[PDB]
RNA sequence: GGAGGGGGCUGGUGACUUUCCCCUCUUUAAGAGGGGAGGAAGUUCCGCCCACCCCAUUUAUGGGCAGCGUCCCCUGAGAAGGGGCGGGAGAUGCAGCAGAAACGACACGGCUCCGGAAGAGAUGACGAUGAUAGUGAAAGUUGAGGACUUCCGGAGAACCGGUGAAACGGGCAUCUCCCCUGCCCGGGGUGCAAGCCGGUUUCGGCGCUUAGCCGAAUGUCACCGAAAUUACAGAAGGCGGGCUAUAGCCCCCAUUUU
RNA sequence: GGUGGGGUUCCCGAGCGGCCAAAGGGAGCAGACUCUAAAUCUGCCGUCAUCGACUUCGAAGGUUCGAAUCCUUCCCCCACCAC
């Protein structure tokens, strides 16, 4: 017999499903402070549970204060790859500015190309 | 998906609730959603638009699922939902 | 007006019995009078009076306490509750995974130089997963008959870390010292079932009480009042601080409400 | 009234803030073994009962990235005291 197939870190991975999805849900209306309490609370229940954020809702976040970024009204979000790539997030509520180094995945592409290379 | 069994550590924000019963004569007959969720405290919008401020030890909730209605003692809801999805065990004999 | 939280108080008089107790008193042995559990007695976290044992007789050195109200942090229906008190140095830890890197800085990749290999002179390699290209190069503006390149290894002035709660740099907690301010000087250890005496195993007396039992006394009823024996709940050497649980009224604060 | 302590699996008992880390022993079940049984060994060991994963460390609150563990409160269980 199997009454419970669902188990305490599956129903945490659930809930910081639910609350964020709701947090993108409420971040468009207007009310941001809404949405930062949903971000806190996600936060807080990340780190009691000690599981990891999912990789979709991982970026949209910020650090610093825990406002839900929509990008374009309160993120900023820029493409630069002169220097090394990277894809730079800007917070405009605080004005905390992340980014996505993309270092390894180009040497990855560089050593296929080498490969490419050396075979022809 | 959201079961009645583990709705004592479900979330209760993003369903739909009314209460039957409560010691508060004013408090019977809400329907509204939730948005807030505290130690022992509901922030319930109505559909009409009103705010209330609902808590859990005095009444007992019918949250709305996915088809389902359950009855659940808001005194089973006790503790922050942070606290309560630690791990949570409340026992309650109405004698 | 209704659940709840905090603060204040918890007895007096009259009658019965020494056969509820203790003390005092006279008197044909029995009576009269007075007093008799509380805010916590519980919890034992502590300190002092009182004792013994050691060092010492010292405010020279040194030890102990405090930085209150205020503020900060955390959780509640935001009234309320709990914890803390200044600054520096040294050491440890922030597991596992991830990340270049987990507590002092660094090795590493983008940047510059050198050596080797491969392609190439109106050709070809590369390039919207970004080209010659600039800025204090975190960041932002730029966006292509743009265009001379790419890799590996070694050495270096400045800038940068897809990760995680927390990062070329600032944090957290613990421990020990020195930098302050004010007060007080015997320092430790055990504790009244300590300690002392008749006795010399075992017992009785002191510590012991404007209540003072120890095989653990403080009884019953009525009433003024409305603070009342109703809830938590009971002394044991005494006093002061803090915690825990609530009966009745008073005061203050909050949600629903109108 | 007083001091020094302990509460973890059915019972006796360990455990650095960290992957059921949960040492374990005895017990139950199953395997193996034996003509049968004892002893030895192996897995489940609380549950699904193949790997593996989840819950319980007396109870609550709080700190923390995260509690058997660190702090506070509520408790109980020991040991010995009249002379
Ligand atoms: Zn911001």
């Amino acid at each position: 017999k199997k009454f419970l197939e669902k188990k305490l870190k599956k129903i945490a991975y659930e809930r910081i499903d639910i609350l964020m999805s709701l947090a993108e849900e409420e971040a468009k209306k207007g009310n941001w402070d809404r949405a930062k309490r949903y971000v806190y609370l996600a936060r807080r229940i990340a780190m009691k549970m000690r599981i990891r954020f999912p990789k979709k809702w991982k970026r949209r976040i910020c650090k610093k204060c825990g406002t839900f970024l929509l990008y374009g009204r309160n993120a900023r979000v820029r493409i630069k790859s002169k220097r090394y790539p990277h894809v730079v997030i800007t917070c405009l509520e605080c004005g905390a500015i992340y980014r996505i180094p993309m270092i390894r995945e180009k040497k990855e592409k560089r050593r296929k190309k080498l490969e490419e290379r050396l075979k022809a | 998906m959201i079961t009645p069994h583990n709705i004592l550590r479900h979330e209760l924000i993003g369903l739909k609730v009314e209460i039957v019963e409560a010691k508060n004569k004013a408090m019977i007959g809400i329907k509204g959603k939730v948005v807030d969720e505290t130690r022992n405290t509901l922030v319930i919008e109505k559909e009409d638009g009103r705010e209330v401020v609902i808590p859990k030890d005095i009444a007992v909730f019918l949250f709305q699922l996915k088809g389902c209605k359950v009855k659940v003692d808001g005194r089973l809801l006790i503790g922050r939902p942070e606290e309560r999805l630690k791990k949570k065990i409340k026992i309650l004999y109405p004698y």
